[PDB]
RNA sequence: AGGUGAAAUUCUUGGAUUUAUUGAAGACUAACUACUGCGAAAGCAUUUGCCAAGGACGUUUUCAUUAAUCAAGAACGAAAGUUAGGGGAUCGAAGAUGAUCAGAUACCGUCGUAGUCUUAACCAUAAACUAUGCCGACUAGGGAUCGGGUGGUGUUUUUUUAAUGACCCACUCGGCACCUUACGAGAAAUCAAAGUCUUUGGGUUCUGGGGGGAGUAUGGUCGCAAGGCUGAAACUUAAAGGAAUU
RNA sequence: GAGGUAAAAUUC
């Protein structure tokens, strides 16, 4: 049963706050308490610590990560970059 | 009406393929829409051609040709004296004029 | 005229149409 | 007001011996005197020359070789190899309509420290007693003729120096070796060693230079 | 017995440069431009402005010594339009019969991979 | 100032917007291998001998 | 007051046996038991410090050193790096890329860890109360909240007074001027709002 | 020096323009490029690697008709535009100036934002045109070409004859097309399809009923916004419009 | 197989 329209997990704050200002803290609230996979365990078991901080409940893997979500679109250039350059050093 | 067959191209079934600039007013038409002419022509002229035999130090010497293809758009081809507005049935001939 | 600007005049005739509409209600 | 022509003093040109007829030319240098010297300000000047003048054949007047200024004896400086380029008008020559232009390239070093990236075009041929008119590539061909090409050209550099690589760029002993494996492929034509040039040199070695002039 | 140098004869539109360098390209001697020689500011392109700058530069070779040229003929080139002007034909012609030795004609257009989008907008330049 | 005559060896017809300059292939006196197209302006017969200003002027179309 | 998490990277005394736990900055990718090399000869990996030196040009690098030996002064904050964009064999020099865009050129033995700060994407959410903007900022210090000076008396501030509100002089002070006029806009080079680009450093 | 039909604005011993040595920045992929290829369309031209997808052909393999077309609804959808970051070299809606001009808010010259680029979302209209729904069958000759396949008393590359590849000839499918014709069709221009249609029925979806007022009003719905979709009436006119000839 | 080229000109 779906009650709220549109605003999901933006409407507890109420009618305030603006309309395109909760919009962009929904974005950043979905994916900050979003239940994410363990690249350990395998197990989608991932709950968010503090800023920064994604420990796993199973098996107690704690992961640094980004503020919002664990890999962000930034550290996404840098693996792949270190993948490159690791292979040009070993051959 | 349709006066023409592909009416202002070679397009035959593609949508879309390339937009190039004309070298004459800097119009944007698209590739096979812009006429074509390989204005291929000498490095100098046929009176440049006796003064600079005599100005060699070479024994024998290739003259170089300055190739480059350039395009037209179909207003800056017309006033420029390259294509004309020909009769009804002679638009059919494709071939190139001797 | 030309059927563009026809239109165009036709379009800014609603965005000043509607503006006045929404400032009586 | 001065003229500045008396303060100028010639400096020939004097070329490496992987070829004959070394004179190329003079330049204009300011006298040696104080304040940035003529020494100095002859660290690096190349030379855009074709060498159908240091051959004397002219089947070879479509190749121009770069030469960088490195070192001054006795009113007379030194040079070395710094680049080979094509002319503007046998490429233009070279690409023609109806048919396919295939173009490759390879970053390879030799076995001294010489970081230096070749070019390499080669066309279609058209064969003979051939009715259709533009002999095209079946456009997977031409990612095997490129695998074919870029193991050839990383054969003869990372197996020989710069100057048993510049002594052989002349013979087009390169350009043979690349129809004698393709021709099992597909029939090419205009094989060439387009461009080179060198990106680092490692150091300052005296003795590689002074043994290729002496 | 010949000592050489290279003209590099720029030939643009309302413009013809001629300056002969030497072969290292650093040094540059007698600079004589179209616009020197005409007072009209129309003429600049012209073949007889070319002739009179093409001779002019050749007359202070003659002072320094350099006999013979490799001259180099130039349009703007890039995202213009390519084309050498009408005083590229009169520079090759007057300083070739002034006294000069003229080796290896070449030509040294800039013509790339086209990008950088051509000045004139989309719908073109019109009069 | 110096002179160089030319000989009328061809004539190529009349050019311009009015009508009143021919092109004239000369051929110069002092050279018997050289020639070089000029624009006159009066009536030119083949063989008549023309004083020229410029020696070396090559000429082009009028419009 | 950081928005990047830390870490508790433990080491032992070549010279003593002990225990000496050190504190580092937490970048994007660490987890709890990764071995964590640190030297020169150490290889090149997510969450190892190298130096400058034996790193190739396009490294994304973080915590890199000014001068060899403050253990860590640029590029900490959270979600921040830098790039060598070059080399000098002489003089061991190495040319980098600071966060606001200053190429500057510093040592090559100074050290710095591999890839970005663990933390990105923190300003990129509203925050929206004054309650959010209260237990933020009574972490760090107290320079919350920010009075507008125009709305104050003529001793508070060097705007302020009038019967309207408006600052009355120029917004730009000089870099010249002494203490009690540096207020506003301290020597701008340029003013309004950015309707050009980034065409310097 | 820049520039135009001609000019001026602008930059210039502060040594510009030009020449060489490099270096940085983004953008784009010239020539090759073709009455040529691919994709449902919009569209897609540097190299190599990885990850999946598809047509055509070949098949003495399989399932057994599982199909065809499509309200409502969904995916994709050039450019421009919107929101938030990064980039911001060129070009450059606004705008400022230089001329032309009776006037010139323009065409032309110069400078320059937004934009052009990219990530994460929106919007979803184009002369989105082949102005031509899709599926199936039949009706006419000819020369080319792309992709696959089959036959050669074939040619060339050859190390010892080969096998491939390229090419030629013959044939056959699936293409983008083209040329000559009119038995046919159309008001005609023209069309192998718009043909097999008064000697007017193969299956099937959508749209139109004189020109305006109207793609407007109102209502509903979608969108952050600009807007998209759905969509009249009063009233007014007898012509509007298509092809072709002089 | 290459062969020149842009002023202004509004209404009944
Ligand atoms: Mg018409
Ligand atoms: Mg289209
Ligand atoms: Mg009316
Ligand atoms: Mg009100
Ligand atoms: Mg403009
Ligand atoms: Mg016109
Ligand atoms: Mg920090
Ligand atoms: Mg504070
Ligand atoms: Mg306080
Ligand atoms: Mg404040
Ligand atoms: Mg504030
Ligand atoms: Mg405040
Ligand atoms: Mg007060
Ligand atoms: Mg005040
Ligand atoms: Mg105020
Ligand atoms: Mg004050
Ligand atoms: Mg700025
Ligand atoms: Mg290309
Ligand atoms: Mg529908
Ligand atoms: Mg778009
Ligand atoms: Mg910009
Ligand atoms: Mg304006
Ligand atoms: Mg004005
Ligand atoms: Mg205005
Ligand atoms: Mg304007
Ligand atoms: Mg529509
Ligand atoms: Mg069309
Ligand atoms: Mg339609
Ligand atoms: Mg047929
Ligand atoms: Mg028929
Ligand atoms: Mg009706
Ligand atoms: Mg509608
Ligand atoms: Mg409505
Ligand atoms: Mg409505
Ligand atoms: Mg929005
Ligand atoms: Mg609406
Ligand atoms: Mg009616
Ligand atoms: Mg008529
Ligand atoms: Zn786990
Ligand atoms: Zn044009």
């Amino acid at each position: 049963a779906k009650r709220t329209k549109k605003v999901g997990i933006t409407g507890k704050y109420g009618v305030r706050y603006g309309s395109s200002l909760r919009r962009q803290v929904k974005k950043l609230e979905i994916q900050q308490h979003a239940r994410y996979d363990c690249s350990f365990c395998g197990k989608k078991t991932v709950k968010r610590g503090a800023a920064g901080i994604w420990t796993c409940s199973c098996c107690k893997k704690t992961v640094a990560g980004g503020a919002y979500t664990v890999s962000t679109a930034a550290a996404a250039t840098v693996r792949s970059t270190i993948r490159r350059l690791r292979e040009m050093v070993e051959a | 009406p349709k006066k023409r067959a592909s009416n202002g191209r070679n397009k035959k079934g593609r949508g879309h393929v390339k937009p190039v600039r004309c070298v004459n007013c800097s119009k944007s038409i698209p590739k096979d829409k812009a006429i074509k002419r390989m204005a291929i022509r000498n490095i100098v002229e046929a009176a440049a051609v006796r003064d600079l035999s005599e100005a060699s130090v070479y024994p024998e010497y290739a003259l170089p040709k300055t190739y480059n293809k350039l395009h037209y758009c179909v207003s800056c081809a017309i006033h420029a004296r390259i294509v004309r507005v020909r009769s009804r049935e002679d638009r059919k001939n494709r071939a190139p004029p001797q | 005229m030309r059927a563009k600007w026809r239109k165009k005049r036709t379009r800014r005739l609603k965005r000043k149409r509607r503006k006045v509409r929404a400032r009586s209600k | 007001v001065v003229d500045p022509f008396t303060r100028k003093e010639w400096f020939d040109i004097k070329a490496p011996s992987t070829f004959e007829n070394r004179n190329v030319g003079k330049t204009l240098v300011n006298k040696s005197t104080g304040l940035k010297s003529a020494s100095d300000a002859l660290k690096g000047r190349v030379v855009e020359v074709c060498l159908a003048d240091l051959q004397g054949s002219e089947d070879h007047s479509f190749r121009k070789i770069k030469l960088r200024v490195d070192e001054v004896q006795g009113k007379n400086l030194l040079t070395n190899f710094h680049g080979m380029d094509f002319t503007t008008d046998k490429l233009r020559s070279m690409v023609r309509k109806w048919q396919t232009l295939i173009e490759a390239n390879v970053t390879v070093k030799t076995s001294d420290d010489y970081v230096l990236r070749i070019f390499a075009i080669a066309f279609t041929r058209k064969q003979a007693n051939q009715v259709k008119r533009h002999s095209y590539a079946q456009s997977s061909h031409i990612r095997a003729i490129r695998k074919v090409i870029s193991e050839i050209l990383t054969k003869e550099v990372q197996g020989s120096t710069l100057a048993q690589l510049t002594s052989k760029l002349i013979p087009e002993v390169i350009n043979k070796e690349i129809e004698n494996a393709t021709k099992d492929i597909f029939p090419l034509q205009n094989i060439h060693v387009r461009k080179v040039k060198l990106l680092k040199q490692p150091k300052f070695d005296v003795g590689a230079l002074m043994a290729l002039h002496g | 017995s010949q000592v050489f140098g290279v003209a590099r004869i720029y030939a643009s539109f309302n413009d013809t440069f001629v300056h002969v360098t030497d072969l290292s390209g650093k040094e540059t001697i007698a600079r004589v431009t179209g616009g020197m020689k005409v007072k009209a500011d129309r003429d600049e392109s012209s073949p007889y402005a070319a002739m009179l700058a093409a001779q002019d530069v050749a007359a202070k070779c003659k002072e320094v010594g350099i006999t013979a040229v490799h001259v180099k003929i130039r349009a703007t080139g890039g995202t213009r339009t390519k084309t050498p002007g009408p005083g590229g034909q009169a520079a090759l012609r007057a300083l070739a019969r002034s006294g000069l030795r003229i080796g290896r004609i070449e030509d040294v257009t800039p013509v790339p991979s086209d990008s950088t989008r051509k000045k004139g907008g989309r719908r073109g330049r019109r009069l | 100032t110096p002179v160089t005559l030319a000989k009328v060896i061809k004539v190529l017809g009349r050019t311009g917007s009015r009508g009143g300059v021919t092109q004239v292939r000369v051929e110069f006196l002092e050279d018997t291998s050289r020639t070089i197209v000029r624009n006159v302006k009066g009536p030119v017969r083949e063989n008549d001998i023309l004083v020229l200003m410029e020696s070396e002027r090559e000429a082009r179309r009028l419009r | 007051g950081r928005g990047a998490p830390l870490a508790k990277v433990v080491f032992r005394d070549p010279y003593k046996y002990r225990l000496r736990e050190e504190i580092f900055i937490a970048n994007e990718g660490v987890h709890t038991g990764q071995f964590i090399y640190a030297g020169k000869k150490a290889s090149l990996n997510v969450g190892n410090v190298l130096p400058l030196g034996s790193v190739p040009e396009g490294t994304i690098v973080s915590n890199v050193e000014e001068k060899p030996g403050d253990r860590g002064a640029l590029a900490r904050a959270s979600g921040n790096y830098v790039i060598i964009i070059g080399h000098n064999p002489d003089e061991n020099k190495t040319r980098v890329r600071l966060p606001s865009g200053a190429k500057k050129v510093i040592s090559s033995d100074a050290r710095g860890v591999i890839g970005v700060i663990a933390g990105g994407g923190r300003v990129d959410k509203p925050l929206l109360k004054a309650g959010r903007a209260f237990h933020k900022y009574r972490l760090k210090r107290n320079s919350w909240p920010k009075t507008r000076g125009v709305a104050m008396n003529p001793v508070d501030h060097p705007h302020g007074g009038g019967n309207h509100q408006h600052i009355g002089k120029a917004s730009t002070i000089s870099r010249g001027a002494v203490s009690g006029q540096k207020a506003g806009l301290i020597a701008a080079r340029r003013t309004g709002l950015l309707r050009g680009s980034q065409k310097t450093q």
